[PDB]
RNA sequence: ACCGAUAGUGAACCAGUACCGUGAGGGAAAGGUGAAAAGCACCCCGGAAGGGGAGUGAAAUAGAACCUGAAACCGUGUGCUUACAAGUAGUCAGAGCCCGUUAAUGGGUGAUGGCGUGCCUUUUGUAGAAUGAACCGGCGAGUUACGAUUUGAUGCAAGGUU
RNA sequence: UAACUUGGGAGUCAGAACAUGGGUGAUAAGGUCCGUGUUCGAAAGGGAAACAGCCCAGACCACCAGCUAAGGUCCCAAAAU
RNA sequence: GACAAUGGUAGGAGAGCGUUCUAAGGGCGUUGAAGCAUGAUCGUAAGGACAUGUGGAGCGCUUAGAAGUGAGAAUGCCGGUG
């Protein structure tokens, strides 16, 4: 019983080729190129899914430290007499208190202060 | 996914500044420059836009440098042409164009990247007058940190 | 019994192996013999003793 | 109002009235689920507090415990010739919040 | 109405006849035919032959007003390519592919 | 002597970029109801 | 080995720029040879004799201990006639799939029942073990019963 | 429980034929309109080839290179986007404008920021300036018989077996 | 929390750099040759500007959560002018 | 509810999907089969579906067998196109 591969492969292609759209030029239309680059591309994605928990807790101290020391208290002295006054608090909640309503943070500020 | 207050173009506002160049020895002066450029002290600060506002230096002779390196801190500049490196500015540099003397050296604080080269216009440096910006209302800083 | 629905052996049929069919097998583009050398090569193989 | 609640171990900015997306949490759909844990109950009268603060965050209806978007992982290691791929869909519980209790 | 017209095989090669092609569309029809007539490349009077022959199925066929029409389309596909050989130096030889061309021009007064 | 690279389908495209032809002058004769070449005489024309 | 064709080596060696080719009928031309094609060979193995009769009494004890067994006193007619059969099969009820059972010949039940869709008409002797558990109806004389009990036991 | 046109004989097709060799001898490619020829009368542009109508036919988008028609590849107007820019081409953030789904934490485009040297063989080690691949299809590599020893299965038991 | 006895199935017999005890070399090598440890080979991450072998530490996957190690805290670039 | 374990080459050990054919049972098919193209859906992987076009006649699903069974590399072979 001689079997060759009907089909087993050209729909198995084009679940590549469409998973693989918007590349540049020659990399979203054939095979063995992008079979390449979509093989990266997950690559990336095990990889930088470890950045956005390395990123956005480098911006919101940032955004903390700018606002920190418009009250004459630095974030280094801050964040210790915040853990001195029991404050559990995040710091994406911190961001996001000392940008939308200042007069929170401005007492918010006053409590750490007092600690010290 | 969550939310985090990621600032816009038509959501930002510019204002602007002036420093006065008095006795700061051009790194105590040059560094904190740039942080002012890139917003940095301001809250809503999102780095994938330019946020930021302008700064005029104005007087800008009275720049000092300690120590014995008024002749030394030499600076170079190639011209691509064999031969051509231009050593001919020593860090005496102050008795000729000296805008470009601080206007060098905020460039090279700031990043080199797409963005910040645009950023790096938003910097002026003026001869030892005051500024002719006076019909866009500046505003005063002096204290540097 | 029936034959529509017949059930084999309790743990008599094992299927074998094709060796050299994949790198997600286990026995992959080199199908159990190693790099280089006498007992790689086909056909080789020491006569026994 | 203005508060700040907590769970799986993270934090959620309430903006009263609204829908928020959030992990798994056991109760069925439709029904009636609270929480307890305010660290910072807010407002009008910012009334910041201790480990807690003593007001209960009102409780929030539940809704559609389905699963996530698929991702996919898919990690290898380079010229020695290795393979993982296996797909992931993790759960969520919208909530709508309706209220609050300082 | 929009009448056409193509032909199918001609002999010259596609992408010496996409510099003609490529100039005369959207243009007044009535003197499309002149600026055929006054360049000197290959197959000038070909594609004018085949756009005088796109003029006169739209008299006969579908009665549209020959005083000024536009041409919405015109291109020129890959036709059947013929394969041959030719000896140069050493034993060797080397392909020579005579192309040859579809032609395909429609023809229009643009309103419905 | 040779290629190192197949020119892809941008540098194809990108490089033919200035490689037309444009038209003549085609001033009409008075009378021909045909179009002369400009400084020519055609052969059943006004001119 | 038995194509026709390859004792010619095509392109020499070092020098030409091809592959490393050796003869016009190797496999992986578009020409032939298989390499690992299949031997004309026998499927033919045997279980040893009492466990090959311990399948036999356990079919038909599939039917008689569990839904299905018909016995019949035999029955005898001269002339072939299928429809005075298929009559037969519809008077004491069965379904489509029925197997007759003759002592040691029929000259007519071996010939009739021979057209009918769904019947089998073996010989007490030729009791194999697919078509016992294929069919689902065991009908049988009272002749070859006595027999079936003094052969397999 | 043999193949269905790169398979099956080399050879389904006016095959050991074209074709190459002085010779002995090598040795290909190439199947399919429809149910039936009903194989497009006539009209029109063109010298013709082709073509638009009409017409046969369930279907000519089935027109004698003829069923089905995928990829490389060469083209046509288009929604977003690009001429101060340093780039293994992505991925993760995210603005603005356009479209509305197997209705779901919606699809396409991307001004700007982080992060970053393809794949396989071979190696003490490779982005490697070490090898291999122009690209897309199709074909193409632990098999069978006979034995020997081993665990897993199933009959019978001082007996088992042709 | 292993060890050993028996029976099926192998793969390796081209190693490398650091830290120390040594021969050879010229108290020369990213040298060669032994002992003894680690890591790489067969291990991705963070630091050493980039950098298989040095310094921390071993990735089952998700999340816009917190402490900490090695190295750092004026700016590029998270944190003390 | 616990409690621990889960980097990984050569290599050893298990559980698995898909392709072609047969046996048995049970079905869908001119009110449109197999393939072909398109889609935001489902499973942990290989993969499984369902609508819509094109297509004109032979296919699935469960159980169990037998193998010419899976493609990206061999300066591979053949046919196309740059
Ligand atoms: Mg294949
Ligand atoms: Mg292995
Ligand atoms: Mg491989
Ligand atoms: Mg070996
Ligand atoms: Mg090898
Ligand atoms: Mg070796
Ligand atoms: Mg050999
Ligand atoms: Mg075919
Ligand atoms: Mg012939
Ligand atoms: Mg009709
Ligand atoms: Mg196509
Ligand atoms: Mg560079
Ligand atoms: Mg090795
Ligand atoms: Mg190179
Ligand atoms: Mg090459
Ligand atoms: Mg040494
Ligand atoms: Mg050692
Ligand atoms: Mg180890
Ligand atoms: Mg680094
Ligand atoms: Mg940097
Ligand atoms: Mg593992
Ligand atoms: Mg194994
Ligand atoms: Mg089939
Ligand atoms: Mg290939
Ligand atoms: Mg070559």
């Amino acid at each position: 019983p001689r079997v060759k591969g009907g089909t087993v492969t050209r729909a198995r292609r084009k679940k590549t080729i469409k998973l693989a759209k918007g590349y540049f030029g020659s990399k979203h239309t054939l095979y063995k190129v992008a079979k390449q680059q979509v093989m990266k591309s997950g690559q990336y994605a095990f990889r930088d899914r470890r950045q956005r928990k390395r990123d956005f807790r480098k911006l919101w101290i940032t955004r903390i430290n700018a606002a920190a020391r418009q009250h004459e208290m630095s974030y280094s002295r801050l964040m210790n007499g915040l853990k001195k006054a029991g404050i559990d608090i995040n710091r994406k909640m911190l961001s996001e208190i000392a940008i939308s309503d200042e007069k929170a943070f401005a007492q918010l500020v006053t409590k750490a202060k007092d600690a010290l | 996914m969550r939310q985090t207050f990621m600032a816009n173009e038509s959501n930002i506002e510019r204002k602007w500044y002036v420093i006065d160049a008095e006795g700061q020895t051009l790194g105590r002066l040059s560094s904190e420059v740039a942080s002012i450029l890139r917003g940095k002290n301001k809250v809503t600060y999102t780095p994938h836009v330019d946020t930021g506002d302008y700064v005029i230096v104005i007087n800008a002779s009275k720049i000092e440098f300690t120590g014995n390196k008024e002749t030394d801190k030499v600076y170079y500049r190639h011209s691509n042409h064999p031969g051509g490196i231009k050593s001919i500015t020593a860090g005496e540099l102050r008795r000729t164009n000296p805008e470009r003397l601080i206007e060098n050296s905020i460039k090279g604080m700031l990043p080199s990247t797409r963005l910040g080269e645009k950023q790096g216009k938003k910097l002026f440096v003026y001869g030892g007058a005051e500024h002719p910006h006076a019909a866009q209302q500046p505003e005063n800083y002096e204290l540097r940190g | 019994m029936k034959l529509h629905e017949l059930k084999p052996a309790e743990g008599s049929r094992k299927e074998r192996n094709r060796v050299g069919r994949g790198v997600a097998t286990g026995n992959g583009k080199t199908s159990g013999r190693g790099h280089k050398g006498q007992k790689a090569r086909s056909g080789g193989g020491v006569r026994p003793g | 109002m203005f508060a700040i609640i907590e769970t799986g171990g993270k934090q959620i900015k309430v903006e009263e009235g609204q829908e928020i997306f959030v992990e798994k949490l056991d109760v069925n759909e439709g029904d009636t689920f609270t929480f307890d844990k305010v660290l910072f109950v807010g407002g009008d009268s910012v009334k910041v507090g201790a480990p807690t603060v003593e007001g209960a965050t009102v409780t929030a209806t539940v809704n559609k415990q389905g699963r996530g978007k698929k991702i996919t992982v898919f990690t290898y290691k380079r010229r020695k010739n290795s393979k993982r791929k296996k797909g992931h869909r993790q759960p969520y519980t919208k909530l709508t919040i309706d209220k609050i209790n300082a | 109405m929009e009448a056409k017209a193509v032909a199918r095989t001609i002999r010259i090669a596609p992408r010496k006849v996409r510099l003609v092609l490529d100039l005369i569309r959207g243009k007044n029809a009535a003197e499309a035919i002149a600026i055929l007539k006054l360049t000197n490349k290959a197959s000038s009077p070909v594609i004018e032959k085949v756009l005088m022959s796109a003029l006169a199925n739209a008299e006969h066929n579908y009665d549209m007003n020959t005083d000024e029409l536009v041409v919405k389309e015109a291109y020129a596909n890959e036709g059947p390519t013929l394969k041959r050989f030719r000896p140069r130096a050493q034993g060797r030889a080397s392909a020579i592919n005579k192309r040859t061309s579809h032609i395909t021009i429609v023809v229009s007064d643009g309103k419905e | 002597a040779v290629p190192k690279r197949r020119t892809s389908k941008t540098r194809k495209n990108k490089r033919r970029t200035h490689f037309k032809i444009s038209v003549p002058g085609m001033t009409e004769c008075p009378n021909c109801g045909e179009y002369k070449l400009s400084h020519r005489v055609c052969k059943n024309c006004g001119s | 080995s038995a194509v026709s064709g390859g004792g010619r080596k095509p392109w020499k060696q070092k020098g030409t720029g091809r592959a490393r080719q050796g003869t016009i009928r190797a496999p992986q031309w578009r020409g032939g040879g298989i390499v690992f094609g299949p031997t004309p060979r026998s499927y033919a193995y045997k279980m040893p004799k009492k466990m090959r009769r311990l399948a036999l009494r356990s079919a038909l004890s599939f039917k008689a201990q569990e839904n299905g067994l018909t016995v019949v006193d035999a029955f005898n007619f001269e002339a072939p006639k299928t429809k005075e059969f298929k009559n037969v099969l519809s008077t004491l009820e069965q379904p489509k799939k029925v197997l007759v059972v003759t002592e040691n010949e029929d000259v007519n039940v071996e010939l009739s029942a021979r057209n009918i869709p769904g019947v089998q008409v073996t010989t007490a002797q030729g009791l194999n073990v697919l078509d016992i558990t294929n069919a689902d109806s065991l009908v049988i004389t009272e002749a070859a019963a006595k027999k079936v009990e003094e052969v397999l036991g």
